[PDB]
RNA sequence: UAAUUUCUACUCUUGUAGAUGGAAAUUAGGUGCGCUUGGCA
DNA sequence: TGCCAAGCGCACCTAATTTCCAAAAGGACTG
DNA sequence: CAGTCCTTTT
């Protein structure tokens, strides 16, 4: 049978470790006297200059191809609406394919292969593209074929930079072949043309048709706005949304143009914005016409498209130009100041206002646009002056105030711009006051500014404070002059229009100014960056095998169980290439690594034999077979046969399992792929770096089904390491002369005083070399390891000064911390330097704290204090193992199916939890639950709320931001180390909410790191041979790919809907069934009583009993009958109970929305004040809803349901209080009411732990779902009605 | 001390009055004279003396101006510049201060 | 209120516990501020 | 205590997805 | 050239 212990080894993973470099010996000296540090350092600065000059060569040629792309999209978009419209494998695996036909027709632009351009084109293109990922970029020649453009001197100082070194730049090459693939990359060009605008293009042309069809004066609107816009000029509307439009959107400079018909143009801060098609639908909308709700009923909002890779963005709208220095901005506005003070604004401000004590103010208008920024400024709400001024007129009206008359009051204040006489007439002389107020302050606060002298740099955060304080008051006098209304519409007293209009112009550059400064001082300073060595060397420590160390100059080295790096530069002088002779492991010395490697075989061989210039040359017009002698100690046969297998015509290889798909000739399949591993054996055999590999262990040619498994086998053979002795005196003379520079590999595992357990990375790079691994290759060494130099970026500030005492952080328990608010009280306290006397709290700590005197001097951030060596390596574990696993999720689901005692983690985001897990049994049981806002006695979610508040904070004061993503690992790393216990205690499956059905970063975050870790689990605790250990990863989830292709389930990891799983009972699987949208009027409340067959009283137990049917009320449920044909709903008898602790709390208490804030309501009692104040009879048992109803009192109706739909709300919450509860309506098989205010830990203890408790409860369903099934396929989600059914049958 | 009446709303009586915002004046406790010649000291208030938890006997002569300035001189808080102090008083969250 | 390849949390311990896939390229989005036209009874 | 919709501009922070993780063939230099 | 060492490849 299976094991859990059979999850390992079942694809490789890779990793990369970081290490200090430190040197050894005249290393440091060494490298100082040659000048590497700064050579290198200015290698990184020419590249980065130069990147920018290169990216025009593509950009250009990727355009020139791009404008001349004639397609039909019709194939396309019949795939897409295939797809869509039916949803099924084989429409999609169309749509796969004719996604990859359309780009590969655009690719073919790229490297000339194109039918719809002529053979001259062709020929130019295919020529530009065959140099464009070589050094032919820095000769010259691809921007000699591709435009009279030339390059400044500098730049060609800059090309010539790189000359013996253009393989600086092997990395950029792949980066820009991703930009012109044809492959389905998100890098690609093709790509962004096809899968990504396209489809948004499409949908726009669907979104203009199904308008200009409901709404046909939307067409000539639509119009306007492009005349308005000033673009595309010889296209009308409908071209521009036709698809033959699409091959001229293909050009950044295109797609903003596109980009802003839909979103209009902006001019100066201040002035009417030019709006786009998109704002004149939403204003169209927002009129709440009938033209509105045909528009509001369709999609009514046109998507953007995606930039082209690499190029430009281009804009129409304005954009203010930026300071350049402290100085600058400084010298500007103080002129400014100057300005306002010599123009005399403020005096004259002051004087416009007295103006308004004693002048008509009917003569005075307030812009209709401003009359709510008013209101807030000037009474307590936002409402207060529309609603006052509405209540006014109301007042005034003439006849029967009919409806349609206050509607028209309503309707004029929209618009209409209101006098001042009016304004404090409707909301009383407390106006004229709190008017006067604020004149005062906005004019005292100006003129305090303008007084205040400004600071002589920027440079510190208080400097900056005083600039923004200064524009804020001056833009509060902008806006205060900006509430007037202006314009000649309106009857404004003529002088004071004049005399506004004025001081507004004067006060206009504020906007200008606020803006630019903020633009310049919210910019981050230059923080230093470490930059990659080279030592002279372009291929330094690309790769560590014995025949490259001459080219690579890198080697490590062992001694006395620590590890060095070997560098051989390239110094100034002239000097022959170090040598290294070995020598009896007796003699004192350094063990050298001697690696030998021979990489992927499926390229490398035909590299070496098939695709040789000789053997294409001669089978060019030979048929006659080749024999090779170099390199093989005897001659290798090249037939045509095997040459033509490897070289064909036909898009799949015959030895491919592609050629098995696309044909049916799985006889020539199993032929070709013999011959060809025959042949790569006969290669293996000969060639000088594999002919002394004992490949015995490899099966006969013809038992492998695919080459892959084949190529699996055979790479684990084709890498070696063994270790021989340098003589000490070979290492220290190459250190002393310079020719070798020798660093120790570090980490602080590798202090003198280390006595602890080790980092997992430090166990995976000892476990690399433990002889285990040597014998057995579990980890790989890695080649294109990187060095790098990290100049120092703090100053050196020991966290200490003389006899000062540190207070740990917690008790003598080391168990519980103090409290934020006490630390530094007790801190000071101390080190006697309180200031005040000790609290009453902290004093009762005070015996309890540990304190420690500073007697080591310990430098805060010390490692950044100084300029530091830095060494990426990598690697990979289960070497063992395929590249990426076979059928990993079918594997599991075996385990599955013979497991069925397998617990469940549900992992759920809350409401009041960050995260919340509850573990269940096999048989729904709670084993465990908590909240993991605090792990390791820390809370993260008041540490993660805060830091969140002070990055806000920071963005509004014009502050430092800085990073938040570090708390999240911090906090992260901590969970994914309590789930990983969980899993293999329990040796059980997790679950996750999917969120494609806010705080859903942290959740994301989380998500990803656990099936990272996943992917290649190893317990620090376990041996290096047990399973779990560093030689034997844990693998519980498949190989991590990109979310994008992430399904339902990842191994022993899989993906639920949210929905119904926290506001749902947990002893009966009741949900509530009704739409209280629906519930609107006193004809549906009364229709949805009617559907209830009773509601009575029970004496017994004072509880009122409301019965339902399913089948009833059909139109205001949700259409999920469940598995229930009907309920008891109770209104619980609000009586006291208690808890476990011995809390008490009343029973169906619910809290009701207030927004002032809850409130407490308490149904039954409630229902009983009704009934009482209605007069109508109910202590006898009798149904009461006939009554209510006979009756007709539209106030009862609406109390009644208003109390249904209460004691339907289970989920009950006020932050204020503490209180997240669930209390269900109905009682369960054993006649009682889940609540989990009773604390019983065998249930959900609150409603996130419920929801947890259900989330892990749907993973359940897959499990029993998939036992049942005869396949190992799990099932495709989860519809809420299954759940539901399956929940509601469990539990009853 | 600037109160906007339209402000802190959640610990008001709900009695707004007519006025939008008073300036709260902490008096400098100097000695002034009445019409009769007597001495006083201006701003002095007279607080229940509180023993822990809740004991009040006696009562107790306080100035708040000069306690509010032995409480920024601890604290080290410039003030006399003129510049706004309850940002820096709650800058760092003194539970005493 | 300190030590780290680096991060977070710590300090019996000149260090502890857990985590940690780099580099390069690209793209998408978020937060904040400013501004525009509108909406809310 | 006022938010929300559609959108334009600026600052910076965060996340997702691609390539590589190489010895040796090939050939541009350089006396 | 013949060798060296950067460039480019499967
Ligand atoms: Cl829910
Ligand atoms: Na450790």
């Amino acid at each position: 049978m299976t094991q859990f212990e059979g999850f390992t080894n079942l694809y490789q993973v890779s990793k990369t470790l970081r290490f200090e470099l430190i040197p050894q010996g005249k290393t440091l000296k060494h490298i100082q006297e040659q000048g590497f540090i700064e050579e290198d350092k200015a290698r990184n600065d020419h590249y980065k200059e130069l990147k920018p000059i290169i990216d025009r060569i593509y950009k250009t040629y990727a355009d020139q191809c791009l404008q001349l792309v004639q397609l039909d999209w019709e194939n396309l978009s019949a795939a897409i609406d295939s797809y869509r419209k039916e949803k099924t494998e084989e429409t999609r695996n169309a749509l796969i394919e004719e996604q990859a036909t359309y780009r590969n027709a655009i690719h073919d632009y790229f490297i000339g292969r194109t039918d719809n351009l002529t053979d001259a084109i062709n020929k130019r293109h295919a020529e530009i593209y065959k140099g464009l990922f070589k050094a032919e970029l820095f000769n010259g020649k691809v921007l000699k074929q591709l435009g009279t453009v030339t390059t400044t001197e500098h730049e060609n100082a800059l090309l010539r930079s790189f000359d013996k070194f253009t393989t600086y730049f092997s990395g950029f090459y792949e980066n820009r072949k991703n930009v012109f693939s044809a492959e389905d990359i998100s890098t690609a060009i093709p790509h962004r043309i096809v899968q990504d605008n396209f489809p948004k293009f499409k949908e726009n042309c669907h979104i203009f048709t199904r308008l200009i069809t409901a709404v046909p004066s939307l067409r000539e609107h639509f119009e306007n706005v492009k005349k308005a816009i000033g673009i595309f000029v010889s296209t009308s509307i409908e071209e521009v949304f036709s698809f033959p439009f699409y091959n001229q959107l293909l050009t950044q400079t295109q797609i903003d143009l596109y980009n802003q018909l839909l979103g209009g143009i902006s001019r100066e801060a201040g002035t009417e914005k030019i709006k786009g098609l998109n704002e004149v639908l939403n204003l169209a909308i927002q009129k709440n016409d009938e033209t509105a709700h045909i528009i509001a009923s369709l999609p009514h909002r046109f998507i953007p498209l995606f930039k082209q890779i690499l190029s430009d963005r281009n804009t129409l709208s304005f954009i203010l130009e930026e300071f350049k220095s402290d100085e600058e901005v400084i010298q500007s506005f103080c002129k400014y100041k100057t300005l306002l003070r010599n123009e005399n604004v403020l005096e004259t401000a002051e004087a416009l206002f007295n103006e308004l004590n004693s002048i008509d103010l009917t003569h005075i208008f307030i812009s209709h646009k401003k009359l709510e920024t008013i209101s807030s400024a000037l009474c307590d709400h936002w409402d207060t002056l529309r609603n006052a001024l509405y209540e006014r007129r109301i007042s005034e009206l003439t006849g029967k105030i009919t409806k349609s008359a206050k509607e028209k009051v309503q309707r004029s204040l929209k618009h209409e711009d209101i006098n001042l006489q009016e304004i404090i007439s409707a909301a009383g002389k407390e106006l004229s006051e709190a008017f006067k107020q604020k004149t005062s302050e906005i004019l005292s606060h100006a003129h305090a500014a303008l007084d205040q002298p400004l600071p002589t740099t920027l440079k510190k955060q208080e400097e900056k404070e005083i600039l923004k304080s200064q524009l804020d008051s001056l833009l509060g006098l902008y806006h205060l002059l900006d509430w007037f209304a202006v314009d000649e519409s309106n009857e404004v007293d003529p002088e004071f229009s004049a005399r506004l209009t004025g001081i507004k112009l004067e006060m206009e550059p504020s906007l200008s100014f606020y803006n630019k400064a903020r633009n310049y001082a919210t910019k981050k300073p230059y923080s230093v960056e470490k930059f990659k060595l080279n030592f002279q060397r372009p291929t330094l420590a690309s790769g560590w095998d014995v025949n490259k160390e001459k080219n690579n100059g890198a080697i490590l080295f062992v001694k006395n169980g620590l590890y060095y790096l070997g560098i051989m530069p390239k110094q100034k002088g002239r000097y022959k290439a170090l040598s290294f002779e070995p020598t009896e492991k007796t003699s004192e010395g350094f063990d050298k690594m001697y690696y030998d490697y021979f990489p992927d075989a499926a390229k490398m061989i035909p590299k070496c034999s098939t695709q040789l210039k000789a053997v294409t040359a001669h089978f060019q017009t030979h048929t006659t077979p080749i024999l090779l002698s170099n390199n093989f100690i005897e001659p290798l046969e090249i037939t045509k046969e095997i040459y033509d297998l490897n070289n064909p015509e036909k898009e799949p290889k015959k030895f491919q399992t592609a050629y098995a798909k696309k044909t049916g000739d799985q006889k020539g399949y199993r032929e070709a792929l013999c011959k060809w591993i025959d042949f790569t054996r006969d290669f293996l055999s000969k060639y000088t770096k594999t002919t002394s590999i004992d490949l015995s262990s490899l099966r006969p040619s013809s038992q492998y089904k695919d080459l892959g498994e084949y190529y699996a086998e055979l790479n684990p053979l084709l890498y070696h390491i063994s270790f021989q002795r340098i003589a000490e005196k070979e290492i220290m003379d190459a250190v002393e002369t310079g020719k070798l520079y020798l660093f120790q590999i570090y980490n602080k595992d590798f202090a003198k005083g280390h006595h602890g357990k080790p980092n997992l990375h430090t166990l995976y790079w000892t476990g690399l070399f433990s002889p285990e691994n040597l014998a057995k290759t579990s980890i790989k060494l890695n080649g294109q390891a990187e060095l790098f130099y990290r100049p120092k970026s703090r100053m050196k500030r020991m966290a200490h000064r003389l006899g000062e005492k540190m207070l740990n952080k917690k008790l003598k328990d080391q168990k519980t911390p103090i409290p934020d608010t006490l630390y530094q009280e007790l801190y000071d306290y101390v080190n006697h330097r309180l200031s005040h006397d000790l609290s009453d709290e902290a004093r009762a700590l005070l015996p309890n704290v540990i304190t420690k005197e500073v007697s080591h001097e310990i430098i805060k951030d010390r490692r950044f204090t100084s300029d530091k060596f830095l060494f990426h390596v990598p690697i990979t574990l289960n070497y063992q193992a395929a590249n990426s696993p076979s059928k990993f999720n079918q594997r599991v689901n075996a385990y599955l199916k013979e497991h069925p005692e397998t617990p469940i983690i549900g992992i759920d985001r809350g409401e009041r939890n960050l995260i919340y897990i509850t573990v269940i049994d096999s048989t729904g049981k709670i084993l465990e639950q908590r909240s993991l806002n605090t792990i390791q006695q820390f809370d993260y979610q008041k540490k993660l709320d805060n830091r969140e508040k002070e990055r806000v904070a920071a963005r509004q004061a014009w502050s430092v931001v800085g990073t938040i993503k570090d708390l999240k690992q911090g906090y992260l790393s901590q969970v994914i180390h309590e789930i990983v216990d969980l899993m293999i205690h329990y040796q059980a499956v997790v679950v996750l909410e999917n969120l494609n059905f806010a705080e859903k970063a942290v959740y994301q975050q989380f998500e990803k790191m656990l099936i990272d870790k996943l992917n290649c689990l190893v317990l620090k605790d376990y041996p290096a041979e047990k399973v779990g250990g560093v030689l034997n990863p844990y693998q519980l989830t498949d190989q991590f790919t990109s979310f994008a292709k992430m399904g339902t389930q990842s191994g022993f990891l899989f993906y639920v809907p949210a929905p119904y799983t926290s506001k749902i009972d947990p002893l009966t699987g009741f949900v509530d069934p009704f739409v209280w949208k629906t519930i609107k009027n006193h004809e549906s409340r009364k229709h949805f009583l009617e559907g209830f067959d009773f509601l009575h009283y029970d004496v017994k137990t004072g509880d009122f009993i409301l019965h339902f049917k399913m089948n009833r009320n059909l139109s205001f449920q949700r259409g999920l009958p469940g598995f229930m044909p009907a309920w008891d709903i109770v209104f619980e008898k609000n009586e006291t109970q208690f808890d476990a602790k011995g809390t008490p709390f009343i029973a169906g208490k619910r809290i009701v929305p207030v927004i002032e804030r809850y409130r407490d309501l308490y149904p039954a009692n409630e229902l009983i004040a009704l009934l009482e104040e209605k007069g109508i009879v109910f202590r006898d048992g009798s149904n009461i809803l006939p009554k209510l109803l006979e009756n007709d009192d539209s106030h009862a109706i609406d109390t009644m349901v208003a109390l249904i739909r209460s004691v339907l709300q289970m989920r009950n919450s006020n932050a204020a209080t503490g209180e997240d509860y669930i209390n269900s309506p109905v009682r369960d098989l054993n006649g009682v009411c889940f609540d989990s205010r009773f604390q019983n830990p065998e249930w959900p203890m609150d409603a996130d732990a419920n929801g947890a408790y259900h989330i892990a409860l749907k993973g359940q369903l897959l499990l029993n779902h998939l036992k049942e099934s005869k396949d190992l396929k799990l099932q495709n989600g989860i519809s809420n009605q299954d759940w539901l059914a399956y929940i509601q049958e469990l539990r009853n | 001390l600037h109160f906007k009446m339209n402000r802190n709303l959640s610990f008001q009586r709900g009695l707004p009055g007519f006025m939008p915002a008073w300036d709260i004046v902490f008096e400098k406790n100097e000695t002034q004279f009445d019409a009769k010649g007597t001495p006083f000291i201006a701003g002095k208030r007279i607080v229940p003396v509180i023993e822990n938890h809740r004991f009040t006997g006696r009562y107790r002569d306080l100035y708040p101006a000069n306690e509010l300035i032995a409480l920024l001189e601890e604290k080290g808080i410039v003030f006399r510049d003129g510049s706004n102090i309850l940002p820096k008083l709650l800058e760092n969250d003194d539970s005493h201060a």
